[PDB]
DNA sequence: CACAGGATGTATATATCTGACACGTGCCTGGAGACTAGGGAGTAATCCCCTTGGCGGTTAAAACGCGGGGGACAGCGCGTACGTGCGTTTAAGCGGTGCTAGAGCTGTCTACGACCAATTGAGCGGCCTCGGCACCGGGATTCTCCAGGGCGGCCG
DNA sequence: GGCCGCCCTGGAGAATCCCGGTGCCGAGGCCGCTCAATTGGTCGTAGACAGCTCTAGCACCGCTTAAACGCACGTACGCGCTGTCCCCCGCGTTTTAACCGCCAAGGGGATTACTCCCTAGTCTCCAGGCACGTGTCAGATATATACATCCTGTGG
């Protein structure tokens, strides 16, 4: 019985099963995925914090996250990420 | 007989004069027009502060001067004194821009 | 008041690129450099300006301030001193 | 106290990544004094999309190698063969990933 | 250091030499020799016969001092040798008067020039000094000769600035690899002209005896024999005959002489069809000078050359 | 009211840069939940030292150029002529600063 | 009347007078120095925040600032900056 | 046991540098490449290890953990995946 | 004897080591080098195995990237052999020197 | 110099472990419901400042053209240096054991920092004002470049 | 009869530096004043410190063998040299559009109130995910080929 360590194992596994129903992930690949998710989270959060501080706001909203995504993710990745985020936020507000 | 300097000495004089100076080298109005044309593709009916255009011009000039230094080093590496597009491409590829 | 600008990349003239190269320390310049150089310049701006515009969109402003360009350059690791 | 059935915020948004965990991470990361309600949803959606894209490319790479399990080599191939992901992860080193097969045309015999 | 007038009063040798009959500053630095240097005013110093002679000119006498090793009062044979070297037995007053009578231009030139004499150098020394005297300035040739003497000459003493040595021996210049060694010193192509003008003396002409036998030979035969040696053109051959073989009929012709002729005498090549340096033009100019002046026209040529330099 | 005489924290630490302003900037910058008492003093001392060093080098450059005012060119000369300052500001562009005089040896006439 | 903006002009001028009493500054040079001070402050503060977050601390103290200075400034600059900071903290605590 | 390690840079053998170059696409290697590569590797490792030990000292630890190396690499803009998070 | 020509084995090695993913430097010498370097900074240090593995991964990636840049620089000079000046040029352009 | 055969990797097929991954289970701690309050932010109205646009004279700079000289580029020769292969030697690798330094968690509590009411002076803004710097004129110094210099042998 | 071999001073001409008067506008100092830094308490909890546990790191040993090391031979290649030719530099002339000053209009950036709704903060409750077991099958290993590829002699 020690301190529980959180990670994105279950969520990455669920996403992989949704994409490829008959493909697995090794432990090293899962660790790389955890590091990738954490790094992207840190990048987006830092850009959102910078945007909030520059505009003299004290909150991070979906607008700040969208601007951060458009600044960080290049090319069609930015467009698709914006579309996915907008769809998720609209569905969340609807329900 | 007219007095003509040999090919190269005027180039060195220009190098010394421009490295001794600090003023901007690209003309203001053409660069401003280029900035506005590029910004048109992102948002229509935009406005620019004068300081914004000056900052863009200084950043562009610094970037181009650094790129030309790297290009000159690449050209000298190939036992040449003339810079060519291949040198610029190599410098950009080493720096990771391509 | 509609004014559309086109073919302004030729405004960066050959002597301007030569002066920039001389500032960099170049003795001889090939004839094909200039066009190449122009493209590079465009690409550079096509990044920086884009980021600046994004900041201008986030503030609900219609003008591009100097701080917008400074932040855009800071994103690319090109910190600029002298504009705030 | 029997309240209404608890539904996860990930379920409300239709997402798989944890909205609550991302909300807590934002609140504890000192990013701002306040965090909006929709910011965790947006961030989770973006992360889920990026993970889905990279995993799809990695799975295609693994299938091309006649293996049914993603190893770091497949992740490296997926990242480097895709232009946008490579630009996103240009300064990132993937452990045990190797390098893309690339021999210059000059070095080949003729 | 070089002896000054107040250095060693008992180490001088005075010979009768009036100022009108000789000008030290108008002869030695006028390209007639490339082994004399000036440190103090009215002083010259050069190595001849393995002895360093320093010369100064007074109002009516010429003073000389000798470096060897620690003895004074030079023997009269040295005085006879230097008198032969300076042609003290020949009086230039009669020649100047005759030239002024026949042509007033020389008198106009000699209005301020009086005493541009000629030397009688050792044939080997003069020949090897004038071999490297083609298409160069006087200072360059003098430095070249000094460096050659330092490289291939037996040193005598260091005169507080630079060692003084005797003239290089003929045996040491006829050996192999001499051309490359002298080109390392900086003699240029003329270095090769030294080698081809040394070995042929002993291996193709008959040694020093053949060269010395031309002092009493005829003018044309001696001139042709000198011209046979590689690198010895007409001008240097005439200079050697005049200043090393006692041939007053030899009149050197060169760019300075040609400029003087075309700017003051207006002489033009009649038989020759051009105005460039050629043996035919040299012969025509020599014949014209001999006809206009006489058999001693070489002295007048030297006077004009000295006047041309100081203008 | 009659309190003790107000003594600034900058004077207490013998510094010129403002300790109170740095404390406020750290507190409002969302860097940590709490900010210690000595952290503003340490940061102010570090900033004052760096400013003093760069200004000393800039003033030396100005004196070498026979001028009594520091301009951007002098700052550029000071930064690029010192190895440590150049390393600290490697990716920094100074406005109106120009470049160091540096012509490659191959290009010089010989 | 407008909203007043803060800058490090007076402190930079005082430091310059202490270093070079008979030397002046220009407006462009003052702006450049202000930008430099802001950039160094941001670097050190961000590094200290990362250090505090990594070690599960919640307070930025002089120790975190010292570690950030060591991580950022190269060579003798770090040593002299640490010396100056230690002297300042000791004087502040003594008085 | 107090032991001091010296002259261990030669442990990066010539075949190891050759294999690293082969992975990079190098076909021919000059003989002076190896010493320069050793120097470059030593400089890189010194830069990373200084930061890692700084992080370890700040945490009042005597063991250099993997996260310290990851943070040191992240400072130099060389983020490494697969060793925690 | 069946000696291969000078360079076909090099291409074969290039293919083999670009297809593979294992570490190329021996683990123990690299570990000793890391410990020797760390001795100068703080005496009596201990390392986790994961720390040394991460250091080796980073070192190998950096060296491979530098060798790719060096190869590009060498090919730019119409040569197929890498020389120390190529590494110096690559590191100068990258900004490391 | 094209090509068939010999020799060497190389990928494809198949049996055979095995240990790493996918799935099932207990539970606890972190997330979800419900409610409150207070401040951050959205919105409307206004001041006015900074940007945009037009215009004409001035002239500096860009564009065009031409001659040629210096550099790029291709070819060729050669000699050292590096690839390739084989026999020896080294020490890396693996597993096994043993010890213990130190990472990691827990409990106290104390001192340190957040927060608030009250002052007050340091620093921002506005306004002189004079001296440092940009500049023009003229002269001296310095840097670059080519012709000619006591020419001679030669292939036109 | 030009012409280049070898190169070395001497002017000629152009660029640059130095000195001094002019003048102008921005850096520096002063001065009122408003808001943020400082005082003085008070309270809540962050972490410093002591203590205990048990993990993983360090050290050593045997002993297998893969890999490094040294060496010999040969040839692909880097490097120096030469020749050709072409294109970029230097300079003069013509065009053009940048620059500067002026003017005017108005877009929107920035400030101020006013309100409202959205998120932090509490308390309670429960189930989602994390640690732990465990079975089994995808991958690594080994062996056995069928084929791709490289290199070289014979043949014309």
């Amino acid at each position: 019985r020690k301190t529980r360590k959180e990670s994105y194992a279950i969520y990455v596994y669920k996403v992989l099963k949704q994409v490829h129903p008959d493909t697995g992930i090794s432990s090293k690949a899962m660790s790389i995925m955890n590091s990738f998710v954490n790094d992207v989270f840190e990048r987006i959060a830092g850009e959102a914090s910078r945007l909030a501080h520059y505009n003299k706001r004290s909150t991070i909203t979906s607008r700040e996250i969208q601007t951060a995504v458009r600044l960080l993710l290049p090319g069609e990745l930015a467009k698709h990420a914006v579309s996915e985020g907008t769809k998720a936020v609209t569905k969340y507000t609807s329900a | 007989k007219p007095h003509r300097y040999r090919p190269g000495t005027v180039a060195l004089r220009e190098i010394r004069r421009y490295q001794k100076s600090t003023e901007l080298l690209i003309r203001k109005l053409p660069f401003q027009r280029l900035v506005r044309e590029i910004a048109q593709d992102f948002k229509t009916d935009l406005r620019f502060q004068s300081s914004a255009v000056m900052a863009l011009q200084e950043a562009s000039e610094a970037y181009l001067v650094a790129l030309f230094e790297d290009t000159n080093l690449c050209a000298i590496h190939a036992k040449r004194v003339t810079i060519m597009p291949k040198d610029i491409q190599l410098a950009r590829r080493i720096r990771g821009e391509r | 008041h509609r004014k559309v600008l086109r073919d302004n990349i030729q405004g960066i003239t050959k002597p301007a690129i030569r002066r920039l190269a001389r500032r960099g320390g170049v003795k001889r310049i090939s004839g094909l450099i200039y066009e190449e150089t122009r493209g590079v310049l465009k690409v550079f701006l096509e990044n920086v300006i884009r980021d600046a515009v994004t900041y201008t969109e986030h503030a609900k402003r219609k003008t591009v301030t100097a701080m917008d360009v400074v932040y855009a350059l800071k994103r690319q690791g090109r910190t600029l001193y002298g504009f705030g | 106290k029997t309240r209404a059935k608890a539904k996860t915020r990930s379920s409300r948004a239709g997402l798989q990544f944890p909205v609550g965990r991302v909300h807590r991470l934002l609140r504890k990361g000192n990013y701002a004094e306040r965090v909006g309600a929709g910011a965790p949803v947006y961030l989770a959606a973006v992360l889920e999309y990026l993970t889905a894209e990279i995993l799809e490319l990695a799975g295609n790479a693994a299938r091309d190698n006649k293996k049914t399990r993603i190893i770091p080599r497949h992740l490296q191939l997926a990242v480097r063969n895709d232009e946008e992901l490579n630009k996103l992860l240009g300064r990132v080193t993937i452990a045990q990933g190797g390098v893309l097969p690339n021999i210059q045309s000059v070095l080949l015999p003729k | 250091g070089h002896r000054t007038l107040a250095s060693t009063p008992a180490l001088w040798a005075s010979i009768p030499c009036p100022r009108s009959e000789l000008r030290l500053d108008l002869v030695l630095p006028s390209g007639q020799s490339f082994r004399w240097r000036e440190q103090s005013p009215a002083h010259w110093s050069g190595v001849l016969a393995d002895q360093v002679w320093t010369l100064t000119q007074t109002e009516e006498q010429l003073h000389c001092t000798v470096y060897r090793s620690q003895a004074s009062r030079p023997t009269p044979d040295e005085l006879e040798a230097v008198r032969k070297y300076f042609q003290l037995d020949v009086t230039l007053a009669q020649l100047y008067h005759h030239w002024g009578s026949v042509d007033s231009h020389f008198q106009e030139v000699a209005q301020k020039f009086q005493g541009v004499r000629l030397l009688r150098q050792d044939p080997i020394e003069c020949l090897f000094s004038f071999i490297c005297s083609s298409n160069n300035n006087i200072a360059r040739i003098t430095g070249m000769v000094e460096r050659l003497c330092q490289a291939f000459g037996p040193r005598l003493i260091q005169l507080d600035d630079v060692t003084y040595h005797g003239f290089p021996s003929l045996q040491a210049l006829a050996g192999p690899e001499v051309e490359a060694h002298l080109r390392k010193l900086g003699l240029g192509y003329r270095a090769r002209y030294v080698s081809a003008s040394a070995r042929a003396i002993l291996e193709e002409q008959g040694g020093l005896a053949w060269l010395q036998q031309l002092r009493e030979s005829s003018y044309e035969e001696a001139h042709k024999a000198l011209c046979i040696l590689p690198g010895v053109g007409t001008q240097v051959a005439d200079c050697i005959c005049l200043m090393a073989l006692d041939k007053p009929q030899a009149v050197p012709v060169d760019v300075h002489m040609w400029h003087i002729a075309q700017r003051d005498y207006s002489w033009h090549p009649t038989t020759s069809q051009a105005k460039g340096p050629s043996p035919q033009t040299n012969k025509e100019l020599g014949n014209f000078f001999r006809s206009l002046w006489g058999p001693y026209a070489g002295w007048a040529q030297a006077v004009l050359f000295s006047a041309d330099l100081r203008q």
